[PDB]
């Protein structure tokens, strides 16, 4: 996927403002579940790891590709479960 | 114009609203569900990634990770949410690093800026990785902790960080395997090192910090590889994580730096 330097820079900054702003006025009670929920969303790494593994040529590459897909998957899955429980309020 | 692009486009919107909805009580339970859809759609869309071998091992990995993780989530009591968060966050970090590691080992980075973002992602994830594992073990009792001080630690830490960055930048001319091993060992060491002096009660703040970190970690990899799902969601969470870290520190009367 082609993104130009500038196109990517704008994308980076815009989402950075967005991210920040969404959290501005949030009640204390919602901090940690929110900390949990964002923790979940980064679990999207798993997608990044999958694409790495599927392109890995050598045995070394295969081995640290496998390993990270586990880490990815645990992040999203564990992310999701805990945040849903935390969202019992 | 293609379909994984379309898929990720929707995935973004789905993460943005989720987060925003998680943002307000009146909409919160709504939030993760919305995110969940993003997660699903992103995973399922990427199975189509063209020229994708190792399909068997991808599936084994997805399955081992998700279910033990998922299982650990439900079986565990309700006052162990914090370390649960730490650990999943930890993994998130590691996940980041592995992307960086494999993409460097292949060698083929035809752009030095891209390569720098690879490495930068790499650094931050590992630090979060071990940082968050020391977070866990601390609250969990297995490392049982109050601030592990020793007379001149501030310097050795900053020094180790320095070294890491040096060997790091070195990769951008000469990317030899020896260097690559060194880089990660030193980063991994710093995550550990920089966590030690942090007290028991402070940990939440530390977790939010390393959360913000993993967020950036994922984003960096994203720009670096050219993956829109990573780019957006990584940077969305780094930002939000940063502000949120502040707000938690400022809510405990403390100040982040006091914490670290």
């Amino acid at each position: 996927m082609e993104f130009g330097f500038w196109s990517a820079l704008y994308i980076f900054v815009l989402t950075a403002f967005l991210g920040y702003e969404l959290i501005t006025r949030v009640p204390v009670i919602l901090h940690t579940p929110l900390m949990s929920g964002s923790n979940f969303i980064h679990g999207v790494v798993v997608v990044g790891a999958m694409v790495v593994l599927g392109h890995a040529e050598t045995g070394l590459e295969k081995l640290i590709g496998f390993l990270g897909v586990i880490l990815g998957a645990a992040n999203a899955a564990g992310g999701y479960a805990v945040t849903v429980r935390m969202l019992e309020m | 114009m293609d379909l994984i692009q379309a898929a990720y486009f929707v995935v973004a919107i789905l993460f943005i609203v989720g987060l925003k909805r998680m943002a307000h009580p009146t909409t919160a339970k709504s939030g993760i569900v919305w995110a969940g859809w993003g997660m699903v759609l992103a995973v399922l869309a990427t199975f189509f990634w063209p020229g994708m071998g190792n399909f068997a091992l991808i599936l084994l990995a997805l399955l081992l990770g998700s279910v033990v993780a998922w299982w650990a989530a439900v079986r565990v009591a309700m006052t162990d949410m914090p370390q649960m968060v730490a650990i999943y966050n930890g993994m998130g970090g590691g996940a980041a690093a592995t992307i960086a590691a494999v993409e460097l080992l292949k060698g083929a980075f035809e752009n030095t800026g891209l390569m720098a973002l690879a490495i930068l992602g790499g650094l931050i994830g590992s630090v979060a990785f071990t940082g968050s594992l020391i977070a866990f073990a601390k609250l969990q009792g297995i490392m049982k902790s109050r601030p592990i001080l020793f007379p001149g630690q501030k310097a050795v830490n900053a020094l180790v960080l320095a070294l890491t960055v040096v060997i790091g930048l070195s990769l951008l001319w000469n990317d030899a395997t020896a260097s690559i091993v060194l880089f990660f060992l030193l980063a991994l060491l710093f995550g550990v090192l920089m966590t030690l002096p942090i007290g028991g009660g402070d940990m939440p703040v530390a977790i939010s910090f390393y959360n913000a970190f993993t967020g950036m970690a994922v984003g960096f990899e994203g720009f670096a590889v050219g993956n829109p799902a990573l780019m957006v969601a990584g940077t969305l969470v780094g930002a939000a994580g940063t502000l949120l870290t502040v707000l938690m520190a400022r809510a405990m009367n403390r100040s982040v730096w006091s914490v670290l």
